[PDB]
RNA sequence: AUCGAGAGGC
């Protein structure tokens, strides 16, 4: 269930309930139709690339899809008005705030992603220090120099 | 590879390194003389012109002074010799090589430079001893010590450069870390154990503890919390001062092993509002964690609400710790007598397994398992016998240990200290290993002349039953060191071999941007991938989400 | 003094590693660490 | 007698007194111990030039061990700072001016204690600058040992001066301070194997207290108000003064401090 | 290995199944072979598993392997580097090397190439063969000391 | 540093006042953390303070000599025939305040090493300085009045940064930017250039 | 005499030593607790009797405190320190002239020191002062 | 500005939670088997008995900067001998028409059920709670 | 070579006042001073002797850095009721306190025959 | 308490170390890599005395 | 070559600003400020440059463009203004 | 080299103890921490002073120059 | 300037 994904709801939620000071015992102030229709257009509003071209429009929406996903589960219409009691303006707040987490979350252009992997690799395998597997820095040399012949290799048999 | 990728370069410096509590995790403790050396070029302008003057005027031996002035012609004027060091008039557009001073942008940097976060901008903190002086909390990105670890620092020399270490280097930004999608740094050391202490339900503090400790937060709003025991006498749990540092609108939910929302055992965490309901802090709650109160301060308030609390939460534990005190001896180390004839026993009934199997292997009763030698099913038998008997002693001292202990204390902070620790330190040291296998007869079937001749016995062998305050014998110490040799052995290469693999990737990745069309290219143009990390996004915003939908009974999801 | 006095180097299939044919003959936990730790010894 | 801090001295000498102080506040106990230590005035060397040395030791050695040996500084509220008196860079009465010159004749080891140590500068009549000597033999610290044909010649000028500019000035060894002897307080935790009674001594102060009873439940409002000291002196200063003046030094900071506020 | 499953009812549950783990490598006849499922079977060599279903398994055994030496550890990296690292390698073709041969050679620019290892050589080979470099490079920059097209060095500032 | 492997360096200096003392007044003159004894397990660190304690109250040599069989308890059972706790931990009391420290601390004799390592050696700094002839790039060490090296490995950690400008005026201003004249035509530095 | 002999790593294949004489005593419960887990030896026909098994160590090892109560690189570290650690490191410093020598103004016989330490001439020449140490939490320093 | 809740309990048991001076406390109101009591509490402040029966009482009040008492010239809102101020965590539903309501006093923790305060002890920054021997 | 002169620890700096008083912002009727060349030894004293009276009601000394000899005291106060007295009425207390004390100990003294 | 064990040249101690190697004339048989034309060698170091 | 230019309708690149390109922005204009420039925002107790220039961001007064590159040689310009910071 | 004036943790002197110290274990045969004891130390901090200090001047006045 | 050696950090 858990894995990395950018945006995290629960804080979001908390805040909610917190900022708008939710109180259980009244009921909501929102339609259906508000929040199904919310969700669908808050998943439009969510924007990886800009590009008109279908190819690129694809490219977003399967960028975006296990973020959606997210979403889908966590801003379910018996979730916001039973598990957590959802005003209408708590709502249209929580969209707000996911956009904009969103858009902050898109790498900037112009990051070094391969020095920073590179140093992101190397780093832990410094740390690295000690049932027959190659394993550790010989396993990591191996891999990166793509070695023909190997100490150990193996065959799991499924 | 030497004078062009690199090259030495002016306006540096390296210096010894310790750590101060009361600086600020941004700031670096520059020494005087050091900010008396480094000069930053500044034009004059009419904002400036007047402390400019005065600096001229102070001189370059002391601090806050310049060293040299340059004209418009651009002759350099010394300070230090020159007949015109007091009757200087600064004309526009003239420039000043001012001295280092406080609250300046520059790069504070340890040699093993693993890390984007092993060189960071800092703020200046111009100080009287010689050492370079940091915050404990900006140790783990650099991995130093105070045992002697040498630091650099580096000025910029314009301010397009100032203005990128303060932007993009400084160590607010880099609190969460790209890498591993969770914060670099968090509290350590004094203030996990005090924090921890503090926390404890049966920790009180009183109205002058209570006082003094809500002034040492800097940013205090002047409200003396309401006592959480108000009528035998008016006390404070050490929670209640603690949130005091925790900034409003945090919310924090931590459940572990048994937490009921009762939590007998002050196990999990919940923050509400900055303020702590129930729970004991340690290093999950307040470490470099994912979903750590850092990671949530530097997501939700920003980065400089989250330096400011790191200074905060030291300050404030730092303390209390101060004035409770801490300490560790001998007696921590110590077990009960009992436990300790447990403990042998416990070996002693291991030794057995040892020599029943070693018999029946004389007999050739045993069967080899599939695919191995029976000589080496013996040995893993033994292997695993032996080290089972070490945890197995271990585990006992470790219920022996009462909560007073010390060593206890700094392993539930987590600060220091480990399960193995406690087990060699007081239970047994255990079998030492050599290439793998156990301690081999460099010798003719003897692994040393004291011993007689083919036996495989864990004493013969290289088990030490014994523990480090019990007393290593003469034949365990040398088998003990010759396991310490390998060791260290491993580390010299391993860190060789490691320099050149980072090399190697560095070498590889280097060219490997996301460009404008979010592809990730190189100078060729290759797509490496057409979307970066196949989703686009910055890993430090990247937090663990759990999808409800994917697991749970179908009647479950449906209701 | 003493030590440097008492000092051998090998110049240079596992010799960093203490061997047990080095009991007595050589202190088990006098070396340098670094490119030379097991390389030089003291007696 | 009077109202307020109440002591009774226990044992006395000029070394050492031994005393209990009843009805005081532990942040006065703790500040008066801080200033005994640091802030009570004392005569002590500040300077050494060296014309002839063929000692061992080097100079700025036999330096460090001047300053350390004691002088007497009873009258030492008589003399002025040299930082306070307006010499140019000594005078009479602000320095106290010694010399020291010793020649190894004897083909036995000439020793070079604190006794040789002469006076050159005018006292004006003040119990200043005589070097303490509390050695039975009479001889004081063996500042350096001579070889037959080696000989030292110095000037020593002592000026007053605080153990917060150097440990010299200070005049007291060692502050003994004891609280709560039963720990009804609870003020610390015990650290026990089996049991913090056997294993933690008892404390001779502890007989001077009434001991706890098992059954009466902990008083949160108590707090401590009886104290029990032993101050030891050098000997440039007695033990008496040494209190004495460490409360007066106190109370002498806190009036500065109300002073200044007048002129603010 | 303990493995977890959809139960009827939908909840994972464990599935406790019998697995084989073999000394040697030749998977092309292992996978034929009856009673196992071909679609399951994994070699820990990258360089079989891409030779036999591919480069795209390959690319994904490289990542599976260098997540495994992460782990032993408990180490932690996001899937973000060690896959481009894996991506890098695989994209041109076949698994290349972080090596001299591999991903030294490559069209990149001679400046770049030279910094690494085989420095003159590249250079001679680059004389011989009348290379132009286009200066993209990081490495040309810095060696040309001028300010890489990089971060703040992406984008042209002008006025407006 | 210590005799069994406690590295160490002065992060201040402390009045005796301002110190932590016992009940008899003596004062420690060197303050070790707890933490950084559980990682190393520098059990005979420990011991040595203990054994060390009981020799300077007994006036007698301690045993510290390998594989002799003196025991802890022992020791111990000797510190409380002169009346300290068996373990050597001691009642103190805080010098700021006076107030008695809840932990009593570990308090003892033990040797101590003064290290070949001090900092006003160590201290180096340039700014503007000599620079070498061939490379026209800074010289090298301190005693020279050096420059420190920019590694190629410190140039890839600020490459992760994106400051281009920084790294340019590190490598070009700060070390050995330098001025040439070519021609297209040429292509290279042939040109002869007479400037005034 | 003939009570002692030099043995070579070649001729100590064919002898078998024990490290205590009480090794070579005839053999008959109530034990200390602490005192270290000794294994019987189980053995006879001893050629030869250790002299002393510290006599293993080298001369940085035997200055350092129980280091059978320590783990093996501590001591290593240690023995790398002693090199580094100042000191009297001859009484004619005075007279010789030494590009650098760096001496301490009160060296200080260490309380705890080794047997083999007599021989090492170590507390005859120190190089180590016996500081007061407390091992607590203070400041943060 | 008035008192929202009280009862007389009788304490089912005491449990020191590897704590010396804080002991849980679990305790059944009497003359009702529908509520029942947990708390901790601070034994050495407040000697807390097995078998004993305490009064037990929660009120809104009786913010700003808190201030000593004066000499108690202000009049004590508590007859009680032991008081703690706290904020409730969680209000759970045991079953339908039944309540339950999680109070923490800076840390030490209460838990109260039944169903008579349906109208009172609403969730709030402010709830002193009061317990006399 | 960087440290500095002991002096500085007990001897005022130019342009340094003793007391330096600057009003709390955002709290009301209370004060921070910064008393400049002293220790922790004024200002627990100062604090105490503050807390013994009923109508500060804040007060509290901090050491921004050990290196440097200064603390901050700040106090609160009921309104009408200035902290510059209480300051004043509290350390005259201590000086009262520690001129008995000076005189019961030299009776002592006088008493003790050794 | 100084033992000698140096020369003094140009006024400089400098000290002799020991240089570790593998002794002459004695017969050691060291297995052939597995991938090798070879299975086994016996060595010998010849060297007069 | 000539007119490789993305049209301003249909620029597809980020809106926002770039950390980089905030960052170079705020350096060029604390320099220009430095040497003596013109200031387009009323200061309230600010000396610095780079504070003035933060100001200025505030404001959207510092008059510049972003010129985005792409790896086809195409180029589009974004105004300070017309850019969003976050 | 030769015997400290104090104890660094005390400040106590020490000088004028050290030649009757050893007079003390001459004359008397005492054992040390008994001659300690009667030289006045009673605290460990500054028995160590005694104890643990190797006179070096005696060598050093030997060299004859 | 080279060469060589020793030490410090991870
Ligand atoms: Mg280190
Ligand atoms: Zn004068
Ligand atoms: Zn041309
Ligand atoms: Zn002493």
């Amino acid at each position: 269930a858990n894995w990395p994904l950018p945006v995290n709801i629960r804080r979001i939620i908390q805040n909610a309930q917190q900022t708008f000071h939710i109180d259980h015992t009244k009921p909501s102030d929102l339609t259906i139709k508000d929040i199904v229709l919310g969700v669908k257009d808050l998943q439009e509003n969510l924007l990886v690339l800009r590009g008109k071209n279908e190819i690129i429009q694809n490219a977003q929406r399967d960028a975006v899809t296990l973020f959606c996903c997210l979403l889908r589960s966590r801003l379910a219409t018996r979730r916001v008005l039973q598990e957590y009691r959802l005003t209408k303006q708590a709502f249209d707040w929580v969209l707000s705030n996911i956009e904009a987490q969103f858009l902050r979350s898109v790498v900037h252009p112009g990051e070094m992603v391969g020095v920073l992997a590179a140093q992101s690799i190397g780093e832990p395998a410094t740390q690295m220090t000690l049932k027959k597997v190659t394993s550790g820095v010989p396993r990591l040399k191996e891999i990166l120099n793509v070695a023909k012949n190997m100490k150990t290799p193996s065959l799991t048999v499924y | 590879r030497g004078n062009l990728m690199g090259k030495r370069v002016d306006f540096s410096a390296r210096t010894v390194i310790s750590g101060d509590p009361n600086l600020e995790l941004d700031q670096v403790g520059v020494p005087k003389s050091i900010a008396k050396t480094l000069t930053y070029p500044e034009v004059v302008t009419p904002y400036n012109i007047d402390r400019l003057t005065q600096l001229v005027r102070n001189g370059p031996n002391e601090h806050p002074g310049a060293k040299y002035v340059i004209r418009d012609s651009g002759d350099r004027i010394d300070l230090r010799y020159s007949k015109r060091a007091g009757d200087i008039q600064l004309q526009y557009g003239w420039k000043v090589e001012r001295h280092i001073m406080d609250n300046d942008p520059v790069l504070f940097n340890r040699q093993p430079s693993l890390h984007k976060m092993s060189m960071m901008a800092h703020r200046v903190k111009v100080i009287p001893y010689s050492t370079f002086r940091l915050n404990l909390s900006v140790t783990s990105p650099y991995n130093a010590d105070f045992d002697g670890d040498e630091m650099n620092l580096h000025v910029p020399q314009s301010e397009e450069t100032r203005a990128e270490l303060s932007q993009l280097c400084a160590v607010p930004l880099q609190i969460v870390s790209p890498q591993s999608n969770k914060p670099c740094m968090g509290i350590v050391q004094d203030t996990l154990c005090g924090i921890r202490k503090l926390t404890l339900r049966d920790t009180f503090i009183e109205l002058d503890q209570v006082l003094n400790m809500l002034y040492w937060v800097p940013d205090w709003d002047g409200v003396i919390p309401t006592p959480a025991i108000i009528k035998p006498k008016p006390l404070w749990s050490g929670k209640q001062i603690l949130s005091v540092a925790i900034p409003n609108g945090i919310h924090l939910q931590r459940f572990d092993e048994g937490t009921t929302l009762l939590s007998p055992k002050d196990n999990g965490m919940l923050i509400i509002d900055g303020q702590i309901i129930f729970g004991v802090v340690e290093k999950k709650t307040v470490g470099s964690s994912n979903g750590g109160l850092i990671h949530v301060v530097t997501r939700e308030k920003g980065p400089q609400v989250c330096a400011k609390l790191f200074g905060n939460i030291q300050k404030v534990v730092n303390f209390w710790l101060l004035h409770n005190g801490f300490s560790t001896g001998i007696g921590d180390t110590i077990a009960d007598g009992p436990t300790m004839r447990e403990i042998t026993e416990t070996i002693a009934e291991a030794k057995k397994k040892v020599l029943d199997v070693t018999k029946e292997a004389q007999a050739n009763l045993l069967t080899a398992k599939h695919g191995m030698t029976l000589r080496e099913s013996f040995e893993d038998n033994v292997v695993r016998f032996l080290n089972e008997a070490r945890d197995k002693a271990g585990r006992l001292a470790e219920v022996n240990l009462k909560d007073l202990n010390n060593v206890k204390q700094m392993v539930m902070a987590g600060s220091k200290g480990s399960f193995i620790n406690i087990a060699q330190m007081s239970a047994c040291v255990g079998q030492q290993s050599v290439e793998g296998k156990r301690i081999a007869f460099g010798f003719v079937d003897r692994t040393l002349p004291h011993f007689s001749k083919d036996d495989y016995s864990p004493e013969s062998k290289g088990f030490v039953e014994n523990s480090y305050l019990r007393g290593l014998t003469p034949q365990e110490f040398f088998f003990h060191a010759m396991g310490g040799r390998e060791g260290l052995i491993d580390t010299a290469v391993k860190t060789a071999e490691t320099g050149y693999i980072q090399r190697r990737l560095v070498k590889a990745l280097e060219d490997i941007m996301v460009h404008y069309d979010n592809t990730t290219r190189n100078s060729l143009g290759n797509v490496i991938q057409f979307i970066y990390g196949e989703d686009g996004m910055d890993a430090a915003h990247i937090e663990k989400q759990s999808l409800d939908t994917i697991g749970g009974s179908d009647a479950a999801f449906e209701k | 003094t003493l030590s440097h006095l008492r000092r051998t180097n090998t110049p240079i299939a596992k010799p960093r590693q203490l061997h047990n044919t080095h009991w007595g003959l050589v202190c088990p936990a006098e070396t340098p660490e670094g490119q030379a730790c097991g390389l030089v010894k003291n007696l | 007698s009077e109202e307020g801090p109440q002591v009774k001295i226990r044992e006395a000498s000029k070394d050492n007194v031994d005393f209990i102080l009843s009805n005081v506040d532990l942040a006065m106990a703790n500040s008066l111990r801080r200033v005994m230590i640091a802030e009570i005035p004392t005569l002590a060397i500040d300077s050494v030039e060296v014309e002839t040395n063929t000692t061992v030791l080097a100079d700025e050695f036999i330096a460090h061990r001047l300053g350390l040996i004691p002088l007497q500084s009873m009258d030492i509220e008589q003399l002025e700072y040299s930082r306070d008196c307006f010499c140019e860079d000594h005078c009479d009465k602000c320095s106290v001016v010694l010399t020291l010159q010793a020649f190894g004749e004897s083909e036995s080891t000439t020793n070079v204690y604190s006794k040789d140590l002469v006076i050159v500068s005018n006292l004006m009549g003040r119990n200043i600058g005589h070097p303490i000597i509390q050695d039975k033999e009479g001889n004081g610290v063996l500042i350096c040992k001579l070889r037959k044909g080696q000989e030292l010649k110095l000037t020593c000028v002592a000026k007053k001066g605080i153990a917060k500019e150097h440990a010299k000035w200070g005049p007291a060894a060692a502050i003994e301070f004891e609280y709560d002897p039963w720990n009804k307080l609870k003020h610390t935790d015990y650290w026990y194997e089996q049991d913090s009674a056997k294993e933690w001594p008892q404390s001779k102060n502890c007989e001077y207290e009434d001991p706890p009873n098992e059954g009466d439940p902990f008083d949160y409002k108590a707090q401590a108000d009886t104290f029990y000291m032993n101050v030891e002196s050098v000997g440039s200063i007695p033990v008496d003064q040494v209190v004495v003046r460490g409360i007066d030094t106190l109370q002498k900071k806190v009036a500065s401090i109300l002073l200044a506020l007048t002129q603010m | 290995y303990d493995r977890k499953v959809p139960s009827p009812t939908g909840e994972y549950v464990k599935e406790p199944e019998w697995v084989l783990e073999t000394d040697g490598v030749n998977l092309s006849e292992v996978m034929t072979v009856p009673g196992i499922d071909p679609t399951r079977i994994y070699t820990n060599s990258f360089i079989d598993i891409m030779e036999v279903l591919g480069i795209e398994a390959g690319r994904a055994a490289l990542y599976k392997e260098v997540y495994n030496v992460i782990a032993s550890d408990g180490s932690y990296v996001n899937y973000r580097h060690m896959a481009l690292l894996v991506d890098v390698m695989t994209t041109q073709g076949g698994l290349t090397s972080v090596t001299r041969h591999g991903f030294n050679r490559s069209n990149t620019g001679a400046l770049m190439r030279c910094s690494f290892e085989e420095t003159v050589e590249i250079l001679f080979e680059a004389g011989a063969s009348a290379e132009l470099d286009d200066c993209r490079g990081v490495s040309e920059n810095v060696i040309l000391g001028q300010m890489a097209p990089i971060g703040t060095g992406a984008f042209d500032v002008m006025i407006d | 540093a210590s005799r069994h492997g406690q590295k160490g360096t002065i992060g201040i200096t402390y009045r005796r006042e301002d110190m932590p003392f016992t009940a008899e007044g003596i004062v420690p003159d060197l303050i070790i953390n707890p933490h950084a004894i559980p990682s190393r397990m520098t059990v005979a660190h420990l011991i040595e303070c203990l054994l060390s304690k009981v020799a300077a109250l007994s006036g007698n040599e301690g045993d510290a000599s390998p594989f002799t069989d003196i025991t802890v308890e022992g020791i111990s059972k000797l510190l409380r025939e002169h009346g300290y706790q068996s373990r050597g931990f001691e009642v103190m009391y805080n010098g700021h305040t006076g107030k008695k420290l809840m932990a009593q601390i570990f308090f003892g004799p033990t040797y101590y090493q003064r290290l070949r390592h001090m900092v006003d050696d160590k201290i180096h700094a340039r700014a503007r300085g000599p620079m070498q002839v061939l490379t026209r790039q800074p010289v090298e060490g301190r005693s020279r009045d050096g420059g420190l090296r920019f590694g190629e490995m410190e140039r890839d950690c600020m490459i992760a940064h994106g400051a281009a400008s920084f790294l340019k005026e590190r490598l070009m201003e700060a070390s050995d930017a330098f001025r040439v004249h070519i021609c297209g035509i040429c292509g290279l530095m042939t040109v002869i250039a007479k400037l005034n | 005499e003939g009570l002692v002999e030099y043995i070579d790593a070649e001729e100590e294949e064919s002898i078998l030593i024990a490290m205590q004489p009480e090794d070579l005593e005839p053999a008959e419960l109530d034990v200390d607790p602490a005192k270290r887990i000794r294994v019987s030896h189980h053995a006879t026909t001893f050629t030869h009797c250790e002299i002393h098994p510290s006599m293993i160590l080298g001369v940085a090892a035997s200055i350092i405190p129980f280091p059978d109560h320590n783990q093996s690189p501590r001591n290593t570290y240690q023995s790398a320190m002693g090199k580094q650690a100042m000191g009297v490191f001859l009484t004619n410093y005075n007279v010789r002239m030494d590009t650098m020598a760096n001496i301490l103004y009160y060296p200080q016989k260490p309380l705890g020191t080794t047997r083999a330490m007599e021989y090492l001439k170590f507390r005859e020449l120190p190089a180590g002062q016996n500081a007061i140490v407390a091992i607590a939490c203070y400041s943060g320093y | 500005s008035n008192t929202l809740f009280d009862d007389i309990f009788q304490v089912s048991e005491v449990d020191p939670g590897r704590y010396n001076k804080v002991c849980r406390i679990e305790a059944a109101s009497t003359t009702q088997d529908q509520c029942k009591l947990t708390l901790d509490i601070n034994v050495e402040l407040f000697p807390v008995a097995a078998q004993d029966s305490l009064t037990v009482t929660i009120a809104s009040s009786l913010t700003r900067s808190w201030r000593p008492p004066q000499a108690g010239d202000r009049s004590l809102a508590d007859d009680y001998d032991y008081v703690m101020y706290g904020t409730a965590y969680k209000f759970e539903e045991v079953s339908k028409d039944l309540i339950a309501v999680y109070y923490s006093f800076g840390g030490l923790l209460m838990r109260l059920e039944g169903n008579y305060r349906n109208l009172n002890n609403l969730k709030q920054e402010n709830a002193y709670l009061l317990i006399r021997r | 070579m960087n440290a500095p002169d002991r002096f500085e620890l007990f001897l005022l700096g130019e342009g340094e006042s003793k007391l330096k008083i600057d009003p709390d912002t955002k709290a009301p009727n209370a004060v921070v001073i910064t008393f400049e060349k002293e220790d922790h030894t004024l200002g627990n004293l100062i604090r105490a002797e503050l807390l013994n009276d009923r109508k500060v009601l804040f007060a509290a000394y901090k050491v921004e850095h050990p290196f440097f000899a200064r603390f901050k005291l700040r106090i609160q106060t009921t309104e009408g009721y200035d902290p510059k007295d209480a300051l004043k009425n509290a350390c005259n207390s201590i000086i009262n306190k520690l001129g008995a004390l000076k005189t019961n100990f030299e009776t002592e003294w006088n008493l003790q025959t050794l | 308490f100084d033992m000698g064990g140096y020369f003094i040249i140009n006024g400089s101690e400098k000290v002799l170390i020991a240089q570790e190697r593998s002794a002459g004339n004695i017969v050691q048989v060291f297995k052939k890599a597995a991938p090798s034309p070879i299975s086994h060698v016996a060595e010998i170091r010849s060297a007069l005395e | 070559l000539k007119e490789k230019a993305i049209p301003k309708d249909q620029r597809a690149t980020t809106p926002y600003m770039t950390k980089y390109e905030r960052a170079r922005i705020l350096g060029t204009r604390a320099l220009q400020i430095s040497m003596n420039a013109p200031v387009f925002v009323d200061l309230e107790g600010e000396t610095d440059p780079l504070r003035i220039a933060m100001k200025e961001l505030a404001e959207k007064k510092i008059p510049l463009v972003i010129r985005r590159y792409l790896p086809d040689g195409s180029f589009e310009d974004w105004s300070v203004e017309e850019l969003i910071v976050d | 080299m030769i015997v400290p004036v104090r104890c660094f943790s005390c400040g106590k002197v020490v000088g004028d103890k050290w030649e009757s110290y050893l007079n003390l274990l001459q004359e008397d045969e005492l054992d040390e921490g008994t001659a300690l004891s009667r030289l006045g130390l009673k605290r460990y901090c500054c028995r160590r002073m005694i104890l643990t200090h190797v006179d070096l001047i005696e060598k050093f006045l030997r060299y004859n120059p």
